[PDB]
């Protein structure tokens, strides 16, 4: 009966936390805007 | 006597477990700082 160290299977473990409504998104150049921001305000050369 | 066989399955030879692909682009970008607000009202200059 001493096999009983094993490490638990079909491995969910019931999610506690804050469920995920936004889950990280690569934000990047075209959804990015630059640009016409400082020609809109002009920082200069 | 017997011979060898050189032997190969179709879906062996050709699927070998690839190397990983290399994860990279952790990019972060960053704002253009804020500007403050050097303005008038016409009640502030003309009295």
């Amino acid at each position: 009966p001493s096999a009983g160290a094993s490490i638990q299977a079909a491995g969910k473990e019931i999610d506690w936390s804050e469920k995920k409504l936004f889950r990280k998104a690569v934000v990047s150049t075209v959804f990015a805007s630059d640009q016409v921001a400082e020609r809109l305000r002009q920082d200069l050369p | 006597p017997t011979l060898p066989f050189h032997g190969e399955s179709a879906y062996r030879t050709d699927y070998v477990p690839k190397p990983l692909p290399e994860v990279a682009k952790p990019v972060e970008v960053k704002l253009p700082p804020t500007l403050p607000f050097n303005a008038q009202s016409c009640y502030r200059s003309e009295y």
